[PDB]
């Protein structure tokens, strides 16, 4: 318990069903065709349908939702923009030139030796980086007046075709010469060497010695594409390009230089960025002298133990629901079975392992079966038992759980199993509902994304994935009507503001979602 | 998994 528990205007029980989306199409629809008399009634009259995929939850458009993203958005009361979406917005709205860390890196160059490097994967793969991001970096750096800019081009061939490198090379050459008239290519080397993540420091060292010492094949802007073509004819493709060296010593990473890695995916940046700025050049086992007084910046955070500034550092996620309730001295209860336990803790609480004052947790063991189609009810009955225990106790003004079966049994593709999982879930929801009415709680039912409403593809094949359908938001309290946001569809970011309103509690400024009920 | 919105959130576990 906690001091302000009774100050609440309504106690609230929040059920997050996993993989339960709203489809009116009945073909392969495990929810519709299951016996679901409880959700049939809760999803009628005054209920809402809210978005849980795509840009509504901070993911690229057209991308299905998932448990990690959905629980994060529900618990956070705000859209958390995924790196790709975030940086692409910055690029389109010309926001690199005002980016705090970038201005800081250019200021460092301008106040120092004038020299700045860009390094990263040059292609349109979109997994680790995007060439468009690098171009926007060059344009902004030019406008910020940095004297001297060098690029270190890492060849892809893995997220793009093995012989696409020469085209991105041509683009980059032409862009630097004709579009910016500013910036110079200094290095070309394959990701095999530059972007190892398996502690193969003999691979890293190839890239490192090219950047630091110019160890590789000499060329220039007139010749480098031809050099690459010859490597292709020799059967050495983008991923495996051995170093090509441009601009001579001018283009090496030298004493006092500044460097920006522009990849947004951290795993393949940690080795080379630590060789440059985290005192791990020793593992490269090079005979070259390591430059002194380097400063490294990353596009995103590569490791929290690194001293590097990030152009797009993590969302801090201050005052997600779990934190805000403890701040208001209100206790809370989070319950899931094993398969979704992280989702009601780590992810619901903001994507980090932090448990707040007054927060109680309960884990219900998932059944020990080979696949969950073999026990489609999983442990839903047990989660409901623990929630009913809490409702009868009345201790916690906010309680929430996850029900695993529709998502986890849906991933098996077994339609009749998915039906049984939706029936087990509905039964458990009905038992929680009856306990809430007997002990003075309002019930809200939602989901983190869809899944079990589409168990068959059009060709009748099994559909084992999440979906882009809307999810429910229900509310048993009769003193409220569901209303839409002014400017957009409702989405998961609105669940927590609505709970707080119903609870009579304040909304923190960091929750930029909105309550979607009116009193 | 290291920070909210990082690459692992694109598709998640499942
Ligand atoms: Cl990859
Ligand atoms: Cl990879
Ligand atoms: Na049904
Ligand atoms: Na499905
Ligand atoms: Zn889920
Ligand atoms: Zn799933």
């Amino acid at each position: 318990a906690m001091a302000n528990n009774s100050s609440v205007a309504n106690k609230v029980c929040l059920i997050v069903i996993d993989g339960w989306g709203v489809s009116e199409d009945p073909y392969g629809n495990a929810i519709l065709n299951a016996q679901t008399p409880v959700m049939d009634k809760l999803c009628s009259g005054n209920w809402a349908q809210i978005e849980a995929h795509g840009l509504h939850v901070g993911l690229p458009e057209g991308l299905m939702g998932n448990s990690e993203v959905g629980h994060l958005n529900i618990g956070a009361g705000r859209v958390i923009y995924q790196d790709i979406v975030r940086i692409n917005l910055a690029v389109k709205n010309n926001k690199f030139v005002t980016n705090e860390s970038l201005v800081d890196a250019c200021d460092r160059a301008k106040n120092g030796n004038g020299r700045l490097h860009l390094a990263g994967l040059v292609s349109d793969g979109g997994v680790h980086s995007h060439i468009d991001h690098m171009f926007a970096l060059v344009k902004a750096i030019k406008e910020l007046g940095v004297p001297e800019l060098y690029l270190h081009f890492y060849g892809d061939g893995r997220d793009t075709s093995p012989n696409s490198g020469v085209g991105f090379l041509e683009q980059t050459l032409e862009f630097l010469e004709k579009t910016t008239g500013y910036g110079k290519l200094a290095t070309v080397v394959g990701r095999y060497y530059a972007m190892d993540r398996d502690n193969r420091w003999e691979r890293i060292n190839v890239a490192y010695e090219a950047m630091i010492g110019g160890v590789g094949e000499t060329s220039d802007e007139a010749g480098v594409v031809e050099v690459v073509r010859k490597r292709y004819a020799a059967d050495e493709t983008d991923e495996f390009l051995k170093p090509i060296i441009l601009q001579g010593e001018k283009g090496r990473v030298q004493n006092d230089d500044t460097i920006i890695f522009f990849d947004y995916r951290a795993d393949r940046m940690r080795e080379i960025s630590a060789a440059m700025g985290m005192d791990r050049y020793k593992d490269c086992n090079s005979k070259l002298a390591h430059p002194s007084n380097l400063q490294v910046y990353g596009m995103t955070q590569y490791k929290a133990e690194f001293p590097f500034k990030s152009l797009f550092p993590p969302a801090s996620n201050k005052n997600v629901l779990a934190e805000w309730l403890a701040e208001q001295k209100v206790s809370q209860f989070h319950c899931a079975e094993t398969e979704k336990y992280a989702h009601v803790t780590f992810f619901f609480n903001g994507g980090l392992e932090k448990q707040f004052e007054g927060e109680e947790r309960c884990l219900v063991p998932s059944p020990k079966v080979a696949t969950y189609d073999l026990q489609p009810e999983m442990s839903a009955a047990g989660v409901a038992d623990k929630m009913i225990e809490q409702l009868e106790a009345g201790t916690h003004p906010f309680i929430m759980c996850n029900f695993a079966p529709p998502d986890m049994v849906g991933h098996t593709g077994v339609y009749e199993a998915a039906v049984k999982a939706c029936e087990a879930t509905d039964i458990a929801i009905g038992r929680i509902y009856e306990a809430t009415q007997k002990h003075g709680y309002s019930l809200m039912v939602t989901a983190d994304h869809g899944n079990a409403e589409k168990m068959k593809a059009p060709d009748g094949g099994k559909h084992t994935a999440h979906t882009c359908y809307r999810v429910p938001l229900t509310l048993s309290h009769p003193g409220f009507k569901f209303v839409d946001p002014a400017d957009r569809h409702p989405a998961l970011c609105d669940v927590a503001p609505t709970v707080l309103a119903i609870m009579g509690l304040p909304q923190p400024a960091e929750m930029t979602g909105v309550s979607i009920v009116q009193k | 998994x290291d920070y909210p919105g990082d690459f692992c959130y694109l598709y998640g576990t499942c």
